[PDB]
RNA sequence: GACGGUGGCCAUGGAAGUCGGUAUCCGCUAAGGAGUGUGUAACAACUCACCUGCCAAAUGGACUAGCCCUGAAAAUGGAUGA
RNA sequence: CUAUGACUCUCUUAAGGUAGCCAAAUGCCUCGUCAUCUAAUUAGUGACGCGCAUGAAUGGAUCAAUGAGAUUCCCACUGUC
RNA sequence: CGCUCAUAGCGACGCUGCUUUUUGAUCCUUCGAUGUCGGCUCUUCUUAUCAUUGUGAAGCAGAAUUCACAAAGUGUUGGAUUGUUCACCCACUAACAAGGAACGUGAGCUGGGUUUAGACCGUCGUGAGACAGGUUAGUUUUACCCUACUGUUGUCAAUUGUUUGCGUAAUAGUAGCAUGAUUUAGUACGAGAGGAACUGUCAUGCCGGAUCACUGGUCUGUAGGUUUAUUUGACAAAAUAGUGACCUGCCGCUACCAUCCGUUGGAUAAUGGCUGAACGCCUCUAAGUCAGAAUCCAUUCUAGAAAC
């Protein structure tokens, strides 16, 4: 029904879908992707294959709206 | 030996043994529900046409069972359900081997879809042009008299009847000059009526709403997705050598025995996995879509309460590959057999259930239009994605 | 006066049911009858919410808090929230604690004036925890364990603790609540006290397992 | 073992921590480790392992613990699977972390409870949810 | 209808036909075991042997021995040859 | 009574198993008895030893290194799940 | 014996059978060569029925157990050890019943035993050597023929109309089964100890039929991202490394590593009754009839005939 957010991401989790991960830190994330759920575990900003927002976001090419989030 | 395990449960049913290609490329079922309705309300059959599968949240409607009033998601298998164009009445008399084709009679404002089934036909070809010579009723004045002689006598002489229908699939996304052609078997009040009424609706084209209500259950029909031939080993959901260390096959070990020293029908062997019929039943029919007529889409949203938007039910970027619902449509419960864009077919339920969770009202809450690393959600994903391209983006992929 | 009740033929009657001075909350278990006696009981009195509290069974350890504020974790829906604030009164302030850390009601016991804490809940939770209810929050365990509320049944007239509770510990915790602690155990000798009888000042409830000497002895101490 | 409580075999489902596994003992007894003879209730067939749950109730030993526990039969209950499972609520939940918690065959379970514990275990065991750190 | 001596003597101090041991007789009658069980504290109460009222011509039994049945269960689907 | 047999008688054939070793790649019975290892072990190892039928260059016992040798367990290993 | 009481449950000495799942006896068959033992795989069948369906006995109050009929419809497990069926333990389960099919199943596997050569011991042998003794290492060939099965065309290589559609439905197969928690109910029952069922609901185990909206899996999308080495003067952008590696990865397939779906009528067996004789009473039986199985046969589903 309502939406909420990846909590590693700026990208909401739309509703339904997705995956948790409940780590041992007694603190749930949620998660849209394996892509992203990776990226986690790697621990790194999301930024480092140039499809994922996040790295848009940051530097700044190309994205007025997605930029200012 | 004993066996000596125990289990060995036949891997398989044998009650879907001969598991070869179906007969009819569309849904077909030779069976239906049986006298006790009211007349042309109640057309037992129709014929859909698949376009996919979404989830859809709703509540639950069981007391004691994670809450009767809280929220669950399900899949469903939406539907493009276009309206029917009955046309040929047709009149079986019962008999001492069951039912025979006594005589059809046939509307004369049409004639197209006869002629649908000829161009892809014939070889040496007399009669493509746009004849006939397995007899169809032509004639304003003289074939009536006919006509009318027919339609009395299937009247009195015995047994229940039923509408040659058939689908209109030019008007779908789908290009066929060729329409599906099915039978509807009409049960309820008496025979007069039912032999009457058929020839009134001719012209006329029932909907899917016309058969059914947004909370019964279906008799659905189906032919299984064309995988093709293959192996004994998930034909049947057989086992392996795990560890492997074996010079013979993936193909299981005794096919008999010495037993009844041959080898019987009973043993699961390299065949087909596709075209199959067979019948899943009681699926709950959670909403009846909404005819389109390219202007609206609050119709294929639903409710405008818990969906809160106006959208189709089609996805974000839509259907450009796949059947595109741009007509009456029906959400079921989730799966259906048949592969994406499949010619189906409906019945209602042979024995009509009146059970809870089946009979009891359901109301949908949110239903989803998402998709991923392609498109996403409706209004949301179609902000951010447009202002990086000018024309390779515009939300569509085409 | 004190009543012997079961919840799906178990002892345990502070997981499926919650109780305090004021709003009574139980789970739509499969079982009716036993959600109906407790309305029976609390009839126009203490109103019933028949709400499965995080869209579960589970309620009594999974929720705090008293008459001034009501307790619950981020676990919880909006729409949940909303249902368990429509069953209660409108006056105390039911509100989701952010960043969870922990199950609550196994880790917030309270009364009416001040809370006994986890404690290793984080500052800002305990904050807001504090500024929910009004009341008070002091950080100390129960010795042995670190979870308060389920191994101490703390209301304002009398508070029970199992006998592993220490001395000194058992003196200044009284010291701090302005209540007494006494050492006593329901359901044959279950470690578990809090969940075995769930406490309201005018009437007091218990699992079907205490004998009647245990019975007794919790109806003296809450003041009945 | 009970068998009372607490309610019914809970919804829906999916096992993955099978036979064999060692899990973690997420509680104050002496054990760390929880390794897995067997589960109770599952009946099976040729050859598959009677595979545990989330709740599912579990036969187990001491692999690795204190040497008053160390051998023996034990019990307990499985408290976090490794790999992910579909809900009620069409909703994923997902852990790396797998463990158990030590029991009785009685449902009683001794003292606390470290680390987030299933929501379908709390639900069916009432003595777990009791002496539960967190609970998602 | 199925009694009198009679609650037979014993054990009991209740076992009074009938938890139960041993003797197991006589009266009177159409007939009635010092009693066939049910029941009861044991009795009482009821029923059985035993007799008679009515109805009205067959009845009872212990065996033999024809056919049939029971006994008589096992592995591809099956055998008076059909 | 010894565990065993130094011993004394006696017979066979000259003697009658010392050091050690052991259900051993040598133990029928035998899945020996005990301890351990395993939730559970006709398996493994360490003990016991009238040993069906061990034993001193027919070489006895030991053993570092060595080993495409033989076996057990644990850890890295989870499609040899 | 079972207090008492032969047959609730057992049953002496004793007596009659059946079985071919033990092992012998035999030597008909095969030495122009049926590949021997087990395990895996997979079906089928038998019932001498462990569970479940329905019934009846009990020393059956309840609980649990025991005994028996109908019935083989559906189940009949996970492991240590053993070459091993056999054996013996641990653990689950409603239960973990016995069997058969060339001691089912080697051009299905494996070779752990047994089966040659090499070789170690122990006992035996003057010795060459022996061992239903122990130990160790030891090449498991062939289907491209007929049949049988599976699916796939095609045909009455015209039955003496073409041509198709929409149909029928003989014949055959046939599918779902089993549990728990709660409701009943802490009720009935029981001095107490304890402690049920019909019925309702929510679930769960295995079985089957589908599907991919989610999640996960996979990647020649050689789709992007990264980087090793070499090559192309450099950047650039490419090539090779038989897809260079790695991350990410739609579409597509697929997972109890996910989702959905699995009906109702008659006919009975056992058995429990009715009315009611033979046998003036009696008796479920004889004439007759009622109720009644996870059973049978239909409905359902699959297929669709030298059938319409």
């Amino acid at each position: 029904m309502k939406t909420s957010l990846c909590n590693y991401s700026e990208f909401k989790i739309y509703p339904a879908r997705g995956m948790k991960f409940v780590r041992g830190d007694s603190k749930v994330f949620h998660f849209i992707n394996t892509k992203v759920e990776s990226l986690f575990f790697r621990k790194i900003n999301p930024r480092d294959i140039r499809w994922s927002m996040v790295y848009r976001r940051i530097y700044k090419n190309t994205t007025t709206d997605v930029s200012a989030k | 030996m004993s066996h000596r395990k125990f289990e060995a449960p036949r891997h398989g049913n044998l009650g879907f043994r001969p598991r070869k290609r179906a007969a009819r490329h569309q849904g077909k079922v030779k069976s239906f529900p049986k006298d006790d309705r009211t007349q042309k309300v109640h057309l037992t059959a129709f014929m859909g046409y698949k376009a996919g599968m979404t989830h859809v949240v709703r509540d639950l409607e069981k007391p004691g069972s994670k809450m009767h009033k809280k929220e669950i998601v399900e899949a469903v298998t939406i539907i493009e359900c276009p309206p029917m164009y009955i046309v040929g009445l047709v009149g079986y008399v019962e008999t001492a081997q069951g039912l025979k084709t006594y005589k059809t009679v046939w509307a004369q404002h049409l004639s197209d879809n006869f002629r649908r089934r000829l161009y892809k036909n014939w070889y040496k070809s007399k009669s493509k042009k746009a004849f006939t010579k397995y007899v169809k009723q032509y004639e304003t004045e003289e074939g009536k008299k006919s006509i009318e002689a027919s339609l009395q006598a299937i009247k009195k002489r015995c047994s229940v009847v039923r509408v040659i229908a058939h689908t209109q699939v030019h008007k779908l996304k789908l290009t066929q000059k060729k329409a599906h052609v099915l039978e509807i078997q009409v049960n309820g009040g008496s025979i007069v009526e039912k032999v009457n009424f058929a020839v009134a609706n001719f012209e006329k084209t029932v909907n899917v709403t016309g058969v059914f209500a947004e909370n019964e259950l279906i008799d659905v029909i189906g032919v299984t997705k064309g995988k093709g031939f293959n192996g004994v080993i998930k034909r049947w959901g057989v086992r392996k050598l795990p560890r492997k260390t074996h010079k013979g096959l993936r193909k299981v070990a005794c096919i008999g025995a010495w037993h009844p020293s041959r080898v019987s029908t009973t043993v699961p062997r390299a065949g087909q996995l596709g075209y199959h019929h067979r019948v899943e039943r009681n699926k709950k029919i959670y909403r009846i879509g909404q005819a389109q007529p390219e202007d609206g889409k609050q119709i294929s949203t639903g409710k405008t309460e818990f969906d809160l938007t106006e959208k189709t039910i089609n996805p974000m970027g839509g259907f450009a590959h796949y059947g595109m619902v741009k007509h009456e449509f029906l959400m079921l419960k989730g799966c259906v057999a048949g592969p994406r864009k499949r010619a189906l077919t409906l019945r209602k339920s042979i024995t009509t259930q009146t059970g809870r969770a089946a009979l009891e009202k359901i109301t949908l809450k949110f239903i989803d239009t998402s998709s991923k690393f392609g498109h996403g959600l409706h209004q949301t994903a179609e902000d951010k994605t447009k202002y990086f391209g000018v024309k390779k983006s515009r939300s569509t992929k085409a | 006066m004190a009543t012997r009740l079961q919840y799906e033929n178990s002892c345990d009657v502070g997981v499926f049911l919650k109780l305090t001075n004021k709003y009574c909350l139980v789970g739509q278990c499969g079982s009716k009858q036993f959600l109906h006696t407790v309305e029976n009981r609390l009839a126009d009195h203490i109103p019933v919410v028949e709400t499965s509290i995080a869209g579960t069974r589970i309620v009594g350890r999974l929720s705090a808090g008293n008459k001034n504020g009501l307790l619950l974790p981020n676990t919880c829906t909006d729409q949940e929230l909303q249902q368990i604030r429509n069953s209660l009164p409108d006056d105390v302030v039911v509100q989701r604690i952010e960043e969870k850390f922990s199950a609550l009601g196994n880790c917030i016991a309270t009364n009416d004036y001040v809370a006994l804490v986890h404690p290793d809940i984080d500052r800002e939770t305990e904050e807001i925890i504090a500024d929910v209810l009004g009341v008070e929050v002091f950080r100390q365990t129960v010795s042995g364990n670190v979870l308060v509320g389920t191994y101490c049944a703390l209301t304002n007239q009398g508070a029970l603790v199992h006998p592993m509770t220490s001395i000194a510990d058992q003196d200044e915790l009284s010291s701090l609540l302005q209540v007494p602690l006494v050492a006593g155990t329901v359901n044959r000798g279950n470690e578990c006290v809090a969940a075995g009888c769930v406490v309201n000042d005018w009437t007091a409830i218990v699992g079907a397992d205490t004998t009647a000497t245990e019975i007794s002895v919790i109806e003296s101490i809450f003041a009945l | 073992m009970s068998k009372a409580q607490a309610v019914g075999s809970n919804y829906r489902v999916s096992l993955g921590l099978p036979v064999g596994a060692v899990m973690n003992s997420a509680d104050n007894s002496g054990a760390k480790n929880l390794y897995v003879i067997a589960v109770k209730g599952i009946k099976g067939r040729l050859n598959r392992l009677p595979s545990a749950g989330v709740g599912d109730m579990v036969m187990a030993t001491v692999k690795k613990g204190k040497p008053e526990l160390r051998k023996k039969v034990c019990t307990g209950l499985v408290v976090r699977q490794r790999k992910h499972w579909k809900r009620k609520d069409g909703v994923y939940i997902y852990f790396e972390d797998n463990a158990g918690v030590m029991c009785n065959p009685k449902g009683e379970v001794k003292g606390n409870i470290l680390g987030p514990v299933a929501k379908e275990c709390s639900d069916l065991w009432p003595k777990v949810a009791t002496n539960a750190g967190t609970i998602v």
